[PDB]
């Protein structure tokens, strides 16, 4: 039973940075990401 | 962004007059174009706000303990003891920047309420003080603020050992500089006039549009019913058509001016989005882009119909 | 190479089946077509005249009477033309701003590697490739994104012999017992030596400095050869 | 010599001045050589 529902905007996840006092997060791998950008000329 | 408005040509021009609207019909789609233009402007305002402020995948929060190497961010961090969790600087800006419906003119509300803008600003600030520039170029990787500021010193060509041995002095200098930002924002005048200028320009435009209804434009009177009950239909046609032409010219002028001003605001919003991407989400090597001096960091703060970047630089 | 190949393969699906982008060029085309359509349909309006056809006004009226109707049509159609031209000028200015931005992106993202954040994609810019779309340009922005993050215990400096050691390029990290020096954006642990660290003052000024030994390869080789020479001298003496 | 690099002779650069660029390796090796020479001289006589 599909229907139209109204909600309040969700701005994204709620992630709390684990900012410690003497701790640092270093990446150990990577990813090659190809995004797209379309521009009228 | 700027105020998103909307107009009803029938209401504004020939309000509740049957044989004024009947003659207005003869002008064709002259008033679907105005409706489409105002709709485009409104959608563009929402797009501008979203592009400037929605630069964060998640909503970052600082840890409960607010010690960041001695740099004191109390005046820009959110205040939980408020309905809208806004910072002290944001609250001052929202209180300081503060300033038609009767005839066909309506004002639509922005898609993002001020609470959502404040949440976005807090997310950007929490990311930039708990993870540096890493939150804008991928996942948020924490780093102690003293070490992050040493990174930023190394960016501008000064060895990091300069910051560590002068950490207390740099923290005191930053605290003094951030404490003067509450006074220099309003007392010095200069800036903060752009947002108030935008609001005043919108109010002036709407007031002039609704005051154009009191001009005769060469007709016997500016009231449709006064023309109706003074002259026969064939003679009243000319006066009603004069009124219609005058009010259509007023509406076209208003819409054109709105389009030009929306172009200017779109350019400014693109600049603000670029400044958020480059000054806040990273460290900029472009001169004078993120303040006078060698750019160290930046912090955003929402303001009514705009943004305020606090640029921390090394002189 | 495999990751780039997979991303470029997925590009053809994240462009035309997911909507999202590619609507700006279509919006430009639709706006221009709509402007032309409104202009051409304004020819049918009367603007107060008896008929919207000049032939019909002229065939049924004497010159002096037809002047009024022809003038009503002239005024209306001139107004419609002026509206069209003004809107076109505003749209032209917007498209010129967009074209200047596209030219800047071609100069800085494609012809070189850009340090400007978020200018050429989300991440650290590697390069960009152009493609031509009807009335527009499409940049494929190849960027480098950190993937798997591990949290270590970090220190600002190292006090080995009463002198603080700062990293030449990178950060000090610890996995719990040992201290290494890695680069910023990829965990590549390296033994802290005198080659990758520089001395600046004693260890009584920095806040958070930790205790660790710093290896000196020159002193290591010198001590080795000195021990060998001392053993040889002792053997020669007795 | 750690923070300076050598390129050619001094007849090209305009305004090149005179000073002694300290060499830590040379200093340590010379000190060790002097100590070894003194030890050898003591052993011989
Ligand atoms: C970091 O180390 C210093 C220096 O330690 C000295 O050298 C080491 C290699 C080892 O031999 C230690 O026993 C030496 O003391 C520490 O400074 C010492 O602090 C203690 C306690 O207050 C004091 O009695 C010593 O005199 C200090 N030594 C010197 C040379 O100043 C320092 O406490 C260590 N810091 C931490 C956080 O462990
Ligand atoms: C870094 O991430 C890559 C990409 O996920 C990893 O490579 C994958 O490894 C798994 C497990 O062996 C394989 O099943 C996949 O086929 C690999 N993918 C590719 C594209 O080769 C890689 O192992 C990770 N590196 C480290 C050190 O963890
Ligand atoms: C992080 O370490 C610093 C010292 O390098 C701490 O600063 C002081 O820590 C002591 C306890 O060791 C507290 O009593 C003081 O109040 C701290 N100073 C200030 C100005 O608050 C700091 O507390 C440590 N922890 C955190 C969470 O920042
Ligand atoms: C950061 O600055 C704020 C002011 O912006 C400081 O808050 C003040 O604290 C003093 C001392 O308790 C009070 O007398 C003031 O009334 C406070 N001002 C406000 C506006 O609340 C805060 O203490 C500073 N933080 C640090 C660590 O020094
Ligand atoms: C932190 O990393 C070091 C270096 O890899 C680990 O020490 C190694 O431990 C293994 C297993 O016993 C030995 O084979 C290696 O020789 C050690 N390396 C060195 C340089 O001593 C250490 O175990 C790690 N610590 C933790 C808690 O994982």
């Amino acid at each position: 039973s599909q229907s139209i529902i109204a909600y309040t905007m969700s701005l994204g996840a709620e992630n709390s940075v684990a900012y410690s006092n003497n701790s640092i997060a270093i990446p150990t791998n990577f990813t090659i990401s190809v995004t797209t950008e379309i521009l009228p000329v | 962004s700027m105020t998103k408005t909307s107009v009803d040509c029938t209401m504004y021009i020939c309000g509740d007059s049957t044989e004024c609207s009947n003659l207005l019909l003869q002008y064709g789609s002259f008033c679907t174009q105005l409706k489409r233009a105002l709709t485009g402007i409104a959608v563009e305002q929402d797009k501008n706000t979203q592009e400037v402020f929605a630069q964060v995948k998640q909503i970052y929060k600082t840890p409960p303990i607010k010690y960041f190497g001695g740099f004191n961010f109390s005046q820009i961090l959110p205040d939980p003891s408020k309905p809208s969790k806004r910072s002290f600087i944001e609250d001052l800006l929202f209180n300081k920047v503060t300033l038609q419906k009767f005839n066909g003119l309506t004002v639509l509300p922005p898609l993002l309420t001020d609470e959502m803008i404040a949440q976005y600003t807090s997310a950007l600030l929490a990311g930039t003080i708990t993870s540096g520039w890493t939150f804008g170029a991928g996942a948020a990787l924490q780093i102690p603020f003293a070490m992050q500021m040493a990174y930023r010193f190394n960016g501008i060509g000064v060895t990091q050992n300069v910051l560590y041995e002068n950490q207390k002095l740099i923290a005191n200098q930053f605290n003094s500089a951030i404490g003067k930002i509450q006074d220099s924002l309003f007392s010095t005048a200069s800036a903060l006039g752009k947002l108030q200028d935008v609001v005043n320009h919108n109010a002036q435009a709407l007031n002039t549009l609704v005051k154009q209804l009191s001009s005769k434009f060469g007709a016997i009177s500016s009231v449709l019913n006064d023309i109706l009950s003074r002259l026969d239909p064939p003679e009243a046609e000319v006066q009603i058509d004069r009124l219609i032409t005058g009010r259509l010219q007023s509406l076209q002028t208003y819409v054109t001016q709105q389009l030009i001003r929306a172009a200017e605001i779109r350019a400014s919003a693109n600049l603000a989005a670029t400044k958020m991407s480059e000054c806040v989400l990273g460290q900029s090597k472009r001169v004078d882009f993120c303040g006078k001096g060698y750019h160290l960091m930046s912090f955003p703060q929402s303001a009514p119909h705009g943004v305020v970047f606090l640029h921390v630089t090394y002189v | 190479a495999n990751q780039f190949n997979s991303a470029i393969g997925k590009i053809q699906d994240s462009l035309f089946s997911t909507a999202s982008a590619l609507g700006k060029l279509q919006d430009v085309v639709n706006h221009n077509a709509q402007a032309l359509n409104t202009l051409v349909k304004q020819l049918s309006s009367k603007f107060g005249a008896i008929s919207s056809v000049l032939n019909d006004i002229l065939s049924r009226l004497d010159p002096p009477e037809a002047e009024v109707q022809i003038d009503r049509l002239i005024t209306g159609r001139l107004q419609s033309l002026q509206t069209y031209v003004t809107q076109q000028l505003i749209r032209a200015a917007e498209i010129r701003a967009s074209a200047n931005l596209a030219a800047t992106k071609m100069s800085e993202c494609v012809l070189g590697q850009s340090k400007r954040v978020d200018f050429c994609g989300k991440g650290y810019h590697l390069m960009s490739f152009p493609q031509s779309a009807p009335h527009g340009v499409v940049f494929l922005h190849v960027t480098y994104v950190p993937a798997q993050e591990k949290n270590f215990t970090t220190a600002p400096a190292i006090c080995h012999d009463g002198k603080a050691h700062f990293p030449r390029e990178g950060v000090f990290v610890s996995n719990g017992t040992h201290w290494f020096l890695t680069q910023r954006n990829f965990y590549e642990p390296q033994i802290i030596t005198t080659d990758n660290t520089f001395v600046s003052g004693n260890c009584d000024v920095v806040i958070g400095i930790v205790n660790n030994t710093v290896y000196d390869p020159l002193q290591l080789e010198l001590d080795s050869f000195k021990e060998e020479l001392d053993k040889y001298f002792k053997n020669h003496t007795s």
